[PDB]
């Protein structure tokens, strides 16, 4: 079921969890998915596949 | 602040009665809810 | 005191009631160091609750 339980539905239900417990999560480290801007990539991949 | 700027009543539950200890047991939970996040990597 | 050789000595009971209430009222209440805290239901308007 990983495939279809990406990161958004993660994200929110983490998120409701918080909100049963602590209402603000945008306070501090986490980020709200819509200016969530992919990871970018390390040159230790790159040059293994080189 | 502007006042124009706040929500209102029907968005807003009160609570009451509030003990002194709770802070600390907000941190438990956080502190909880942290190693949940450390476990989880999406 | 309606006779002086009655010596009418009162039973002091509302008083105690009276404080036996006050003392779990106040314990209730004025106990926790703040009095109130609002509590929102979207992140919307959390930054505003606190």
């Amino acid at each position: 079921l990983a495939p279809l339980f990406g990161l958004e539905q993660d994200r929110y239900m983490t998120a409701q969890i918080f909100e049963l417990m602590g209402i603000k999560d945008t306070h501090k480290y986490l980020l709200p998915l819509e200016q969530y801007q992919p990871p970018e990539p390390s040159p230790m991949e790159i040059l293994q596949l080189e | 602040v502007n006042p124009k700027q706040l929500p209102a009543r029907h968005n807003l539950q009160v609570v009451v009665a509030i003990s002194p200890n709770e802070k600390a047991e907000r941190a438990q939970k956080l502190i909880s809810l942290k190693q949940l996040i450390a476990a989880d990597a999406q | 005191p309606v006779t002086a050789g009655s010596s009418s000595w009162v039973d002091r009971t509302v008083w105690e009631s009276v404080n036996g209430t006050l003392q779990d009222i106040i314990n209730v209440f004025c106990s926790g160091d703040e009095a109130v805290t609002f509590v929102a239901d979207n992140q919307q308007d959390s930054d505003a609750a606190d």
